[PDB]
């Protein structure tokens, strides 16, 4: 029985070879790429046929970008495949309130981002994954503010028509509309055009990731 | 196997120092202690002591304190006992006996004298080694001996005609004298049926002087 | 310390009837943990002590069902069912759980016989010990139970005490029996002034008091 | 006008089936004895994966299985002894599905990538090697079943089903009129005709051939997951996300029984039959796979065995085995 | 609109037969293989491969 | 020299309270060790660099308790197994002892290592549970127990056996005591309380739940085990002291500090017991994967 070792021995060598790649494959970091207005995949590109994934190495880190805004198909039907990413990364557009949807004008569009962030924070299926928040155009909304005021978006808002006091403003509304407060965390950033500081933000984050799911599986909690 | 040998028998001097040895055997000798023991002729039996043969914790009488130290060799397995201004008082037998048991944490002496060596005999005097001088006895069913007196030290063993009779015989243990030296006596008895015709002699046997004294006895 | 006190001092025993043994102790031989250790010991004569049992009841290995022990508390003892010829000898109490350990007095278990008549015998001098400057006289008792014998030197009808000597022979193998021996020593100028030598003998057994008596010349 | 005309002609195709509903299955198979309680425990137990497993398929000689992982592995297995034959690694580690050819020569895969990959195993140096990729489709493709060793048809999620040719890779004919998504597709025993289940909780029944739709059948209220032919090829049987299955006939053109409990609330991802068509078994969400009864609808076994979602279920040729596969990265053989 | 009322055209000029008769065919289909169907009947480990 | 100190010990102390004390740890020991064995065997995923880890520290609290009813039987009444047993119930008490607490500090430099160094650091943790545990926990534990082998036989006095450590001479009792303490607190002490403190000062300041939930459970894990293991440690160290004679304080004192000494060792024995609830029933991780294998 000559052929019946030599298949034995050749399932076990492909199944040594297996557990390398899997190793490889759990050294490393995965990141997902979501976007409401302008489909959120402007910025992070260029900083560095259906899914399109980009690869970079930072500070002896291995990333990946899953972007899947051109799966214009429906969502509940393929977005449990995204469970166990490490990150999510959500772009906003900061001078987007007071424009409004192209197909309708009845509907702002950065109503359809809060709408678009409140489904995916909520989403059964990422009820661990920590979401990185990036507030895009930071230097047109300024710019914007003092000719409209920003009281077409926000009926409630009471405040000066200063840059600072509505970044905040904003910002603390798309961290209200989080509900599970006790197992992920929302890390906010204002995008600036030197990207290596931009890319720092995601390393941090990805690191307090890293941690917190250390913590968690060591045993410590 | 376990028993415990000791040393001879031994004469001293008022005030000398003595020492004897208990040389065991048998038994794992560093798990146990040796507890000396002496009995005085015609007294209760004593104790004056205890040793450890294990990180030599010893213990000594109330009585006998400051007068004894004991040491023990663990390399030869043997355990000695130094005993110092002798009286006369201290003529007794020395016993060595196992007793209490040891160990890294259990440490007790409630474990009972065992292997209880032979013992050796002790005595003390102001004397030297003298001769016996042995005389027949004269009488006048009759009887015969032969009489030993001032003599030193024991023991003298008294044969009659060098052991050819063993019937109807005789031999009285020796007593102290005031003076300071050992006296006895043996007595064996004969029918006067034929008393004229037999003739007994007596063979002592002073073993310290190599003396033996022959004696024809008739009336 | 604790002291012990054992009793009959002596204990005559016929062969096949019980004896008893019995020591207690000054306090309550009872330990912290309980138990009570005190055991008793034989010692055959011309021998070293041997245990016999320890604890109270056990029974160390290799000694004769014979022997057994009870009782608890600060008053026990020993008692032997059969008793044969090989149970002759010193009997002691020990306790082990105060320090130090003490031994009782010591009973000694003699053997009972059928009283019989004592055999008196008188030895005059010779005359080498006179010539030498020494005069002893011995009146031998002979093959007789029990040790109760009293014997006092009557010398021209007087009384002489304080120089007389007394040996006991042990118990006899084959008849157990005794013989006493009294020595009457006195120089040549007492011996010369006194003409006539007798000793004056009671015993149990005796109906009347045998006296034997001798004179200068005719023996 | 057209409209109004629509609403007609469906009005009169309800009608018809109506009339055609003399007496429903459960009448007339009332009489034959219950099958007795099925009990089958694990054979096998295959392990290898590292993440979900998303489909699996038997090969036509009962011995050898391929599946579809997370991992990026696409690993055909031995059912008789559990070596593994090969390890393809995937160009894109999204996939939602795979076929095993009836050559032997063949396997597929798919998913969020769009596109279908045709890997050749019999190759001249005994190394796997993509023989082709077919491109052309605008949505995630969902299920894909050779016709031949030439032909391979698939379906995606653009609401369009399209027969392939390997040799040439230009798509031969397309298949339109669904609403939704269509999440699953089935060949007929014969290789003439096949199903769809879509998104619109509707099936239709399409040619090969003549390239038209020909029947179309309703009656789900929720999406429709999974589906498969009854052996013989006149019936297929349905299983939805509503936590319901269903069982079509293709010349009485209208539902027959319905398999549904009260304790049930979770939906199907997966329905296979046996070789007589009498075991309906289903794959559910919650952990567990349960046997039916194509005849009776009384359930006759459940399989609990997974610590996961059951995703892919398969019945092999002869009737010797069903191997379950969950996303507990385990594969399962029952027997 | 026009592909719909030309697609329900072609599928109701179609024959029917009553429910009877597909039950009847499905039962029999199920009567006739059932002897074959190692799932149904247990086969004995003599030729059980697994 | 000098007199002699002769132990003296309470008929109640050592015949009914010990006992009990260690009828109760040998349950709950072998009770919830046997629980983790159990879990960690039947689980089927996979084998977490933690769940190497476990396994080992179960193995040894296991040996540990088996040892129990025979130390409960001889402070009863005395020892009946023989010379055999003498030996080896030695043998696998000192290898459970050393062993079940060389593997928390390498508990501990796996939680550092997973924690502080948490980007780069997947390779040298692997490399320790799968090479290192056996040079550096079972390899020293086993080549400790070479006294055990050499001195350690039972000896008959009167009616009663005991069972203990014969040496020749005191010195050798002393080397083999500072050999246990160094081994025994000092060398996984350090690593404990050095890792463990770094990793709280940089759990701390942060205002999340989790990191708040799992600095408590550090805190708890650094206390526990000194305060069991601290006082049986300060009675050898004063007992090997006074076997010197640097210390002079009469014999009532000794009595007293080995009256200390057995009653602080048996609840020094509870770690075999604290060490589950402590490592395993304190994981919501575990608590899952023991739901999952209940089924
Ligand atoms: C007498 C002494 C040496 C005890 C002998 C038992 C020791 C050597 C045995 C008992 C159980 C064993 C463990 C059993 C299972 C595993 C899981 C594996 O993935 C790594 C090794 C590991 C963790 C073993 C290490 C060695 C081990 C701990």
């Amino acid at each position: 029985s000559a052929e019946d070792k030599a298949a034995v021995e050749r399932s076990k060598m492909i199944d040594r070879n297996l557990r390398e790649d899997g190793e490889k494959a759990a050294r490393e970091v995965k990141l997902l790429l979501l976007g409401a207005g302008e489909s959120g995949k402007c910025t992070i590109v260029k900083q560095m046929t259906g899914i399109v994934e980009t690869h970079f190495t930072f500070k002896d880190l291995h990333f990946k970008m899953f972007d899947v805004t051109a799966q214009r198909s429906e969502r509940k039907k393929w977005i449990h495949c995204f469970e166990g990413v490490t990150a999510i990364i959500f772009c906003v557009a900061l001078s987007d309130y007071d424009l409004v949807l192209a197909e309708d004008e009845e509907m702002n569009r950065m109503h359809a981002s809060m709408k678009l962030f409140d489904s995916i924070c909520n989403n059964k299926w990422f009820t661990d994954t920590s979401i990185i928040l990036f507030l895009n155009k930071k230097d047109l909304f300024e710019e914007k503010i003092k000719k409209s005021p920003l009281t077409i978006c926000y009926p409630e808002y009471a405040g000066s028509n200063t840059y600072e006091e509505a970044a905040a403003y904003i910002q603390c509304q798309f961290e209200d509309l989080n509900k599970r407060k006790d197992t992920k965390e929302i890390y906010t950033h204002f995008t600036c055009s030197t990207d290596t500081k931009n890319v720092q933000f995601v390393f941090d984050a990805v690191t307090d990731v890293i941690i917190k799911n250390n913590l968690k599986d060591c045993g410590l909690f | 196997q376990v028993q415990l040998v000791q040393s001879g028998a031994e004469v001293k001097k008022p005030g000398a120092s003595v020492k004897v040895s208990c040389k065991a055997s048998g038994y794992t000798f560093t798990s146990y202690g040796i507890s000396w023991v002496r009995q005085a002729p015609g007294q209760g039996i004593e104790w004056m002591g205890w040793i450890s043969t294990y990180n030599g914790n010893r213990n000594y009488a109330q009585k006998v304190q400051g007068r004894v130290t004991m040491t023990t060799d663990r390399s030869t397995s043997t355990a000695y006992m130094d005993l110092r201004s002798l009286r006369s008082d201290d003529t007794a037998v020395y016993y060595c006996a196992r007793h209490g048991i040891t160990g890294a944490r259990n440490y007790y002496y409630h474990y009972g004298m065992d292997v209880w060596g032979q013992g050796t005999t002790v005595t003390v005097s102001s004397a030297s080694t003298k001769g016996p001088s042995v005389f027949p006895l004269a009488p006048c069913t009759a009887a015969l001996g032969c009489l030993v007196k001032d003599y030193f030290p024991e023991p003298v063993t008294v044969s009659w005609n060098s052991g050819a009779l063993t019937s109807g015989v005789h031999t009285f243990p020796a007593v102290l004298q005031s003076s300071g030296l050992y006296s006895l006596s043996s007595v064996v008895t004969v029918p006067s049926s034929s008393l004229g015709t037999k003739t007994y002699t007596c063979n002592v046997d002073h073993k310290p002087s190599n003396t033996k004294v022959d004696k024809r006895v008739e009336s | 310390d604790v002291v012990m006190t054992q009793s009959p001092l002596s204990l005559p025993v016929t062969l096949g009837q019980p004896a008893s043994i019995s020591c207690r102790s000054s306090q309550s031989l009872v330990y912290t943990d309980g138990n009570t250790y005190l055991n008793w010991f034989q010692q055959r004569p011309g021998q070293s002590p041997r245990r016999l049992i320890y604890k109270v009841s056990n029974r160390d290995s290799g000694v004769p069902d014979r022997f057994s022990g009870s009782g608890s508390g600060t008053d026990f003892t020993l008692k032997i069912s059969r008793v044969e010829a090989e149970d002759v000898g010193f009997y002691y109490c020990m306790q082990n759980t105060h320090w130090p350990l003490t031994f009782g007095g010591g009973t000694k278990v003699e053997i009972k016989r059928t009283v019989a008549a004592p055999s008196v015998f008188i030895f005059p001098p010779s005359d080498e010990q006179l010539k030498s400057g020494t005069a002893s006289v011995v009146c031998l008792l002979n093959n007789f139970y029990p040790r109760e014998a009293k014997v006092q030197w009557k010398v021209d009808n007087a009384l002489q005490s304080g120089n007389s000597q007394e040996s006991v022979t042990e118990q006899d193998s084959k008849d157990s029996t005794y013989s006493l021996s009294s020595t009457l020593t006195l120089s040549k100028a007492d011996y010369e002034k006194h003409k006539v030598y007798a000793c004056e003998v009671t015993h149990q057994g005796l109906s009347s008091p045998v006296t034997k008596s001798f004179n200068r010349g005719e023996c | 006008q057209l409209r109004q005309e629509a609403e007609q002609l469906k009005n009169q195709i309800r009608d018809a089936r109506k009339a055609c509903a003399d007496a429903t299955l459960s009448q007339i198979t009332n009489n034959i004895d219950p099958v007795g309680r099925i009990q089958m425990r694990t054979r096998r137990t295959l392990r290898g994966h590292l993440a979900k497993i998303y489909a699996m398929h038997w090969g036509t000689d009962s011995r050898l299985l391929v599946s579809a992982s997370q991992d990026g592995k696409l690993i055909i297995w031995d059912s008789y002894t559990t070596n593994k034959v090969h390890a393809i690694p995937l160009r894109s580690s999204w996939v939602m599905t795979c076929a095993y050819a009836p050559s032997g020569n063949y396997v597929a895969c798919g998913g969020l990538d769009n596109i279908c990959s045709i890997y050749n195993l019999k190759t001249r140096e005994g190394n796997v090697r993509v023989s082709r990729e077919l491109a052309g489709h605008t949505g995630y493709l969902s299920c894909c079943r050779f016709l031949d060793d030439n032909q391979i048809v698939t379906s995606s999620g653009d609401t369009t089903c399209a027969l392939w040719d390997i040799e040439t890779g230009q798509q031969t004919t397309t298949f339109t009129g669904h609403t939704g998504d269509v999440m699953s597709l089935s060949l007929a025993p014969d290789t003439r005709l096949f199903v769809s289940g879509a998104c619109d909780a509707s099936a239709k029944l399409w040619d090969v051939r003549e390239g038209m739709c020909r029947q179309t059948f309703t009656g789900h209220e929720s999406d429709i997951n999974a589906i498969c032919f009854f052996p013989n090829g006149n019936a297929f049987a349905t299983g939805s996300d509503d936590a319901t299955c269903r069982l079509f006939d293709l010349r009485a053109d209208q539902e027959l029984m319905t398999y549904s409990h009260d304790n049930i609330i979770c939906g199907i991802t997966s329905v296979s039959f046996s070789k007589s068509g009498r075991l309906l078994l289903a794959g559910y969400d919650d952990f567990n796979c349960n046997v039916w009864d194509a005849l009776k609808a009384d359930r006759a076994g459940v399989l609990a065995g997974h610590d996961n979602r059951v995703s892919c279920l398969g019945v092999t040729d002869d009737g010797m085995a069903v191997a379950t596969g969950s996303w507990d990265s385990f594969l399962k053989i029952w027997n | 609109a026009r592909k719909l009322v030309e697609q329900l055209k072609m599928e109701a000029n179609i024959d029917r037969i009553k429910v009877s008769k597909a039950a009847a065919d499905l039962m029999a289909y199920c009567e006739a293989h059932a002897k074959e169907d190692p799932l149904l009947t247990p086969v004995p480990a003599s030729e059980n491969p697994f | 020299m000098k007199e002699p100190c002769f132990r003296e010990e309470n008929a109640n102390f050592n015949k009914i309270f010990l006992p009990t004390i260690y009828s109760i740890i040998f349950l709950t020991g072998i009770v919830g060790n046997g629980l983790v064995i159990l879990v960690m065997g039947y689980q089927k995923k996979l084998r977490s660099m933690t769940d190497k880890y476990r396994l080992h520290l179960s193995v040894a609290d296991l040996l540990f308790v088996i040892t129990l009813p025979f130390w409960a039987v001889d402070a009863v009444a005395n020892w009946y197994f023989g010379n055999f047993l003498c030996k080896a119930v030695h043998v696998i008490y000192t290898v459970s002892l050393y062993s079940s607490v060389l593997i928390l500090a390498f508990i501990s430099l796996d939680r550092y290592l997973a924690i502080v160094h948490a980007t780069n650091s997947q390779r040298p943790r692997k490399l320790l549970a799968e090479k290192v545990v056996y040079v550096g926990v079972w390899i020293p534990a086993l080549l400790l127990t070479i006294p055990d082998f050499i001195f350690a036989n039972v000896s008959e006095a009167d009616d009663r056996y005991i069972c203990d450590r014969f040496y020749p001479n005191d010195l050798w009792v002393v080397v083999f005591q500072f050999q246990h303490i160094m081994v025994g607190l000092i060398l996984p002490g350090i690593v404990i309380l050095s890792c463990y403190c770094i990793i709280i000062s940089k759990l701390s300041h942060s205002k999340g739940h989790q990191k708040r939930k799992a600095l408590k459970t550090t805190v708890i894990l650094i206390l526990a085990f000194f305060a069991c293991w601290l006082p049986y440690y300060i009675g050898i160290s004063i007992d090997s002291f006074i076997l010197l004679e640097i210390i002079k304080q009469g014999c009532e004192f000794e009595n007293t500090v080995h009256k200390w000494i057995s009653i602080t060792e048996a609840l020094a024995f509870f770690h075999c017991c604290l060490n589950p609830i402590l490592y395993a029933f304190l994981g919501a991780k575990f608590k899952t994967s023991a739901q999952h294998a209940l089924t």
